[PDB]
């Protein structure tokens, strides 16, 4: 009697939304159409298919997820594609013009026609289902429309709703590789919204996992299926545990009451491990042992930045498979006495570990193998403020010369929100730099 | 995957580089069309040494085609196997250079070989790790002789790491062919001694001797020769192209022959030659090869290589065999000929097997030699230059384009340098 | 012009010459179910290759006396328990083997475990934990096998309306 | 639980590598593919492998080795021969471009990129062993890449780990006979790396193996081939002790503590015997005093040295067989009041003897007979030090006049060091005359 | 109570007297303008600054240094920087016609008529300290003004004031390169007249510190900035013990009282170590053996001499940091027993060393990081010789042939002088040959 609510607002985020529904479809068994194809299947207690779908009084199922784009072209792809018969035909709003890289765009002059059919969809949805967990958004933060529909929608989810749990997995610009030129401003636009109504935020940068395939998996040219893949993994991984009986069992209230310490700083960084070919699978060990030393290594973050760099003060594991508390406790004392990694002083235990039974699940046509053991880690460290600096350092060199600001003029938003984010911003890596100091 | 690319400039160059590439299309069943239809998969996993791939499932030669007139080039490709070369590698001048070393190098050779250093360029970016440039090419001419050594200048200037093995041929006193040889070779091997890391002479001559001794060809043609050329160019780079026992690439037999950065001038030999008599009345045995390798008659060059002594010398043995032989042979013919080996550096035999024979062979030997018995040539060249120069003879030509007599000079200097400096370690003892 | 290459390392050990089409096509249903992964060793299986079913010496019976040892132990006042021992050690590991079929291409291997006195169960001077809850779990790994029941205790309907 | 880690560098150590491998596949009957054929199971109260091979948990296992070079020739040969299916894909370490027979190009400029992989995979391969007793590495020292990496890695190990044993089955040039005329080069530099990391060195060059098998197995054509599988026999003879039974047990700890007395005096030349093809083995006595006396006598040695000329410190003789402790201690005492070998005064016992029960295995294709009895002897000797003085004169003589020294110097390399490798080795050679005095 | 003297004589002088000044300002906090800010922490702790500075009563401080120079372009660009404020503008004497390049210009002609204004000015100074220890000396003895004014002022002082400590840090020329043509007569000569009026000099020639900050800094363009910042971290770290508590304290006096076993032997050279490029994420730690393992590497010496040609004599080294004292024990017992640094017979032991507790300053916008420990060696040993070999094999040559010898004879100076120098430096080479060899 527990559920999510999906929300995926961009290009991006309707690709990943793609590759997470099809790895749900598949493990619980869901026919692309929609119904259930055993035909033994039976009623009574076994709705565990409730957290993310619905049983549509005839036959099929429809997803709990909502899909926003202002450019008609990936909704037409996915209302053409082999998942026709899936989703609800009025599930999937979709725009006229796209933002085109423009925050002002879709925050101030277009998103206001859409924010309102959205949230009608979202009541509709809403009042459904009985016992909400929460919600997950995706979104691409270098992108115009993406970025100002997450942020609209976010301010009004935040005073529609309340106190409903928010994560959300965002795709952040990378250091040095980038397609727009532009993503700084409205990077800076969206960070702004969304330090103050979110209540978990996860990175997603894209050179990271590149690095992390091309390391592991051997692929030369992985594209963005591969990426969208993983990171349905990590969000299986991570979700299993509400539908999966297992020994330890947690909560989507049980991350940020364990992970973040104080309510300015929600941002942390993910691992997932093991990242191992079909080939590979064979002539390897797969201990829980080496499994929890590779999530540790700092080539496996999720994101681009060195933890070496900084200090730790939560990070919550989740176990999947047959492992045993004993072993993981045993890893994580040889963690703990390993001093590459150290810890803040005011927090002498760190972590919080769940353990679920049911395997992962492997996708046909995907390039990961499958091993009965994985795991799942959220860090959040002190040292994640590296983006930020970069990310202040792209914009202060464009501001200086006022360069692109009559497109952010000429929307009707006013020059001062560049420097009210920047101050923001910069209190924000205050406040992450006086966390980390020793009493 | 340690790659080369071929550069050719020069009629004799454009020869010596049609032959060597269906010799390489032979040995990996590479038909005119380009299309492969070998046997065995050991020809395909290496191919990428000397052919880069395109559409279609064919594979192009990554070779230059340079030279100051079109003629040699229309005649190359008219010919058979012209359909590998790509027709962007084509670059051609249109006056010649007059067999003028001042007109191919220094005014149409400087204005035309940007388009040559751009293809050049290209192609080796477009490979993974480069190896090496091998080039081929004629002392003698205008064309070859001037930008050959131009090119060779500029691509030194800008790959220092890269290592560069020449094959030169040179004028033996006794043909001759040019009334003003000497000085565009003197004015060509100049630059040699600075920038090639690795230099191969060739004569007519010798070729001639062989292939009506040898082979007992009654009228031979330059295609034998071109064909013997080619034989002894494949040679050196089977390890580096097929598996074996002990391989041996390009820095390996540069590093393990050259003792000193200016003796880097080298004489080679192929084994086994034998006549189209006797092609089945012998036995073709490590024996009979380590034999016929160290003759003084099989010699690629003029010079007598037992009127010196051998400073460093390698043989690649190709095929099936055992070890022991090969390691037997050498050192006994060390210990039996301690008259012809300098005594002051122990062990200086190369050996390297390769486990992959030519086509319709079963045991080849490929030598190469460094001996200062090579400075005779270097001795008659620059007696005959001094001969003509004492007087400024055909110097106005030179001289005409820009040029003056101090470079003529300095190169002299640097040839009796040379060869002072060669000889002095022929009695040198420890 | 024969090409030859049968390199020195493939004429020495082997080449694999091989792949038929249906060979692929049968060797594929292999993974259908077998799963990358791995348990721990047990411990106290671990162990060198015992070869001698005696200490300190080769037990080797043979017909001549040189080599019999149980001939050549026999200068004793008395008939030395081992060898006989050992006999019988022997004949019940192979009636003991035949009741299940094991033919390990040798008696040894399985005599190393056909000789504990060890009970399947406790003998009352310990809890009857048991052998550990874990021993006596299978698994299989198909998709959806521990989804949760939702049994009537907590299967409620009508939220009742007032207090 | 005990467990030995093998490192195989350069060409003449791969090529060793494979003998040795298949010598092992072949004893502990595990199939080429790499899958055991069954009929090995029963509760298998044995792990007669982990001293080599560790399960992958259901069916094949993998080596505990690594192998190491900067040609992929060899490399992409074994990982398309008939072992395939064998090793562990990326723990083949291969290199892009030949260290071109130079110890510079290995030692300062190639071979920092592959040392910290090579380094990070002996850290993971450790990590899952649990008992490790030590290291035994391959390599030729008159190669570039041997030499340089070989020293590269002893020295990164002997910070590493420090106390850990490591043993070096290294392959110096023989005297007349050799291949390249740069090897007394990064000989002698090589042998300055390894003097003070290497606990037990042992002699294995070419030419003695060569007249062995002209004497003994009547062969006129050997090839590289049957000197690999020869040392593959020592090998795995000297090692058997970890994995079968024994009236007198040896773990490879009875070498650095039984057969050196002095720290500098590490240097060792082996023996094997007996060594008779299939024609005339059952024409043969093949007695435990026959092939003891044979063992000691010199034209057996695996090197090129007359024992004759030195005297002798401390001797390991391993037995393996039916061999009987009386018949062992017999053939001793004879050859002790033999009189033509002749012991140091100051050593008046210098026999270490092993016991093991399992008979040597035979190679199916191999030269060797199958035989009931076999030895294996270690010896140190004060005579080895002829070698070191032949090299130090092939060495100086060619060093006089400076040849090939800017090879070395133009890569990177400093011209003092051969001043100070030359000033060690006369110091080494100064200690071994020194020992051979009575006191 | 504790003070001492600088002098800055020529035009390296002035360079490196620039970036050492501009350390101890930085180090102990006092701004361009010469006014310690009081909204620092606390203040005025103890009198740190009184070995450099002396305070004017009511506001800021002065350095106790003097520039003397005849060519006024480097003054005027002194008192044109940022600087201007700080220096007293009475005590940067600049003359009016340089020497150029000529000694005897420099020390019979134009030096006569500034060097009393100068020791008027170093009397003047001299009053106001109270507990002055000595005099540092900075000068390039390639330089004719820099030569004949240091020469001068040092045998005036040798008069003035007697027993006083002197320690002069000279810039000689590079063993095979230089800017110079005439500067073998100039060092020659000045060598000759500091030889008996200095304590201690040192040897800081600029080709080795070019090839330290090129094989360690990772920079393959620096300027004379950067090696005057070296220069400078050198004194520094050599003079923190006078002002800086720590375990073991070691003054001026404890010098020349340990590294000079006879008076014409005080030439010492000198190491630094670590030295890390900034642009670098990780720093690591490193630790006391490798540091000193670094220092004492013959490549890192600061001199291009290489020690492994001859004996050491003396060794006196200063740890700054939170070493340990049992690190430092045991790192000298490392060393000792190391072959390839080997001692002369006569001293047993030879070692002196000094611990400070404060680490290192690291200048912003400078090339070296920030490390916690750091070591800085002096040695003195018998390798020095070669350099003045080959001084005296190039003034042989130079005056074969009587060449420059006119431009120095037509400002009065005698022409058989050079003879003099001639067999003062042989003499000194015969006492360094005959010092090395043992009884
Ligand atoms: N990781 C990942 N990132 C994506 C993917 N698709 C798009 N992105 C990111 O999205 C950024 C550009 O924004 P888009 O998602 O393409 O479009 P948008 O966010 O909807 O904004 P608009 O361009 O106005 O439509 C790129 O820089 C990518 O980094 C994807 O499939 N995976
Ligand atoms: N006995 C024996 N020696 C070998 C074998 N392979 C190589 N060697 C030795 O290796 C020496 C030369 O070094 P190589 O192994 O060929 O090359 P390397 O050690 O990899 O060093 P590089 O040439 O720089 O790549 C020869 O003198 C041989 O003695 C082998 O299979 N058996
Ligand atoms: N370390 C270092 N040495 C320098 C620097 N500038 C000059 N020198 C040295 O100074 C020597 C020559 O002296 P100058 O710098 O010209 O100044 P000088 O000593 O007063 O002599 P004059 O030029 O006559 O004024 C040269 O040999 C250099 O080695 C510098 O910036 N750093
Ligand atoms: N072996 C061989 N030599 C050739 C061939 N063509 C020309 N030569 C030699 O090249 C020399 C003349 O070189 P030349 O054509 O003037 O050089 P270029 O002007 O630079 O092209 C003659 O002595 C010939 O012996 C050929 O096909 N094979
Ligand atoms: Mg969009
Ligand atoms: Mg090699
Ligand atoms: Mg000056």
């Amino acid at each position: 009697m527990r559920e999510v609510i999906s929300i995926h607002v961009g290009q991006g985020g309707i690709q990943v939304g793609n590759a997470c529904w099809e790895l749900f479809c598949l493990e619980h068994g869901i026919q692309p159409d929609g119904q259930m194809p055993s035909d033994k299947t039976i009623g009574g207690g076994d709705d565990a298919f409730n957290t993310f779908f619905s049983e549509t009084g005839a036959g099929k199922h429809v997803p709990r997820a909502v899909f926003l784009d202002l450019e008609p072209t990936v909704i037409d792809e996915v209302r053409t594609g082999t998942y026709r018969q899936l989703f609800h035909p009025e599930q999937l709003i979709s725009g006229k013009e796209d933002a085109a890289n423009n925050f002002a765009r879709g925050h101030y002059t277009i998103g206001k026609e859409i924010v309102d059919l959205c949230l009608d969809r979202i009541r509709k949805l809403a009042d459904n289902c009985t016992g909400l967990q929460g919600f997950l958004v995706f979104n691409s933060v270098g992108g115009g429309t993406g970025s100002g529909l997450g942020s609209l929608l976010l301010e009004r989810l935040s005073v529609d709703y309340g106190k409903k749990s928010k994560l959300g997995f965002t795709i952040y610009p990378s250091p040095q590789v980038s397609t727009a030129v532009v993503e700084p401003y409205n990077s800076i636009l969206s960070t702004h919204s969304l330090l103050e109504h979110t209540d978990v935020a996860v990175m997603l940068d894209n050179e990271a996992i590149y690095d992390i395939c091309r390391r592991n998996l051997d692929i030369e040219r992985p594209t963005y299926t591969n990426l969208n893949r993983l990171i349905a993994q990590v969000i299986s991984s991570l979700t299993a545990s509400l539908r999966f009986d297992g020994a330890l069992n947690v909560d989507i209230t049980e991350f940020q009451t364990n992970l973040v310490p104080y309510p300015r700083i929600h941002f942390m960084l993910s691992s997932y491990a093991p990242i191992i070919s079909a080939e590979k699978a064979y002539h390897e060990q797969l201990s829980v042992a080496e499994i929890t030393n590779s999530a540790f290594e700092p080539a496996n973050m999720m994101a681009k930045c060195d933890p070496r760099h900084g200090k730790y003060m939560a990070c919550s594991m989740m176990y999947r498979g047959d492992v045993v508390p004993k072993d993981v406790n045993a890893s994580i004392a040889t963690i703990k006495t390993k001093r590459t990694i150290q810890f803040v002083d005011w927090c002498p235990t760190g972590f919080k570990v769940g353990i679920n039974y049911q395997p992962p699940t492997v996708v046909p046509g995907g390039d990961l193998a499958k091993v009965m053991r994985a795991v799942c880690m959220i860090s959040n460290s002190t040292a994640i403020a590296e983006v930020f600096s970069r990310l202040d350092h792209k914009f202060d060199l464009m501001y200086a010369k006022r360069a692109f600001v009559h497109w952010y003029v000429g929307e009707g938003m006013e020059e001062g929100e560049f420097s009210e984010a920047r101050e923001d911003l910069a209190a924000l890596e205050k406040d992450y730099e006086e966390v980390g100091i020793e009493t | 995957m340690r790659e080369i690319v071929h550069i050719q400039g020069g009629q004799c160059g454009n020869q010596i580089g049609a032959k060597f590439w269906e010799v390489i299309s032979d040995e990996h069943g590479i038909d005119p069309t380009g299309t492969y239809h070998g046997d065995s998969d050991l020809q395909l996993e290496r191919i990428n040494v000397y052919y880069n791939e395109a559409t279609g499932g064919r594979y192009v030669p990554r070779a230059i085609l340079m030279d100051l007139e079109p003629g040699t080039m229309d005649s190359v490709r008219a010919g058979p196997f012209g359909q590998l070369f790509r027709p962007d590698n084509f670059v051609f001048g249109q006056t010649g250079a007059g067999n003028n070393w001042a007109k191919g190098h220094y005014t149409e050779g400087a204005e035309l070989i940007d388009s040559v250093l751009d293809v050049v360029r290209k192609e080796a970016e477009g490979c993974d790790c480069l190896q090496g440039f091998q080039i081929t090419h004629s002392l003698g001419g205008g064309t070859g002789s001037g930008m050959g050594t131009l090119l060779i200048s500029k691509v030194r200037e800008e790959y220092p790491d890269r290592i560069m093995e020449t094959f030169s041929v040179v004028p033996s006193p006794k043909v001759s062919d040019t009334v003003v040889e000497p000085y565009n070779a003197t004015l060509s091997v100049h630059q040699l001694v600075e920038n090639a890391d690795e230099c191969m002479v060739i004569d007519n001559e010798a070729l001639y001797d062989i292939c009506f001794r040898t082979l007992k060809l009654t009228t031979p043609t330059y295609g034998d020769l071109n064909h013997l050329v080619s034989a002894a160019m494949s040679g050196v780079t089977c390890c580096l192209r097929f598996p074996g026992q002990l391989n041996s690439d390009l820095r390996k037999l540069a590093v393990n022959l050259i003792p000193f950065p200016r003796l880097h001038f080298f004489m080679i030999g192929f084994a086994p030659l034998t006549s189209r008599g006797s092609q089945q009345y012998r036995a073709l045995t490590v024996p009979e090869l380590t034999q016929q390798m160290f003759d003084a008659k099989n010699m690629m060059c003029a010079a007598d290589p037992r009127h010196g002594r051998y400073l460093t010398a390698s043989a690649l043995f190709r095929g099936r065999m055992s070890t022991k032989e090969v390691d037997e042979q050498m050192l006994n013919v060390q210990n039996k000929n301690s008259s012809y080996f300098v005594e002051w550096i122990p062990n200086n035999i190369k050996s390297s097997i390769c486990d992959i024979p030519p086509k319709g062979l079963k045991m080849a030997v490929t030598f190469v030699g460094n001996s200062t018995a090579i400075q005779e040539m270097f001795k008659r060249v620059a007696e005959q230059f001094t001969a003509m120069f004492r007087r400024k003879a055909f110097l106005h030509w030179y001289t005409g384009e820009g040029m003056d007599e101090m470079e003529f000079t300095e190169a002299e200097s640097n040839m009796n340098d040379l060869v002072s400096e060669y000889q002095q370690y022929q009695d040198a003892t420890a | 012009e024969k090409f030859f290459g049968m390199t020195t390392y493939q004429q020495s050990f082997s080449r694999p010459l091989k792949e038929t089409a249906h060979q692929i096509i049968a060797q594929s249903e292999k993974k259908i179910n077998h799963f990358a992964g791995t348990n721990e060793r047990p411990v106290h299986q671990q162990s060198t290759k015992m070869t001698s079913v005696l200490t300190a010496e080769k037990y080797k019976n043979e017909q001549e006396p040189k080599d019999n040892t149980s001939i050549q132990r026999s200068w004793l006042p008395y008939k030395d328990k081992a060898l006989q021992v050992a006999e019988n050690n022997l004949i019940k590991n192979q009636t003991l083997n035949q009741t299940k079929g094991f033919t390990p291409f040798n008696p040894l291997i399985t005599y190393k475990n056909n000789m504990s006195q060890v009970q399947q169960h406790d003998i009352a001077t310990s809890l009857p934990i048991g052998s550990g809850e874990h021993s006596d779990q299978k698994r299989t790994n198909q998709p959806g096998e521990f989804r949760h029941v939702r049994t009537d205790v907590t299967l409620i309907r009508n939220k009742p309306v007032t207090k």
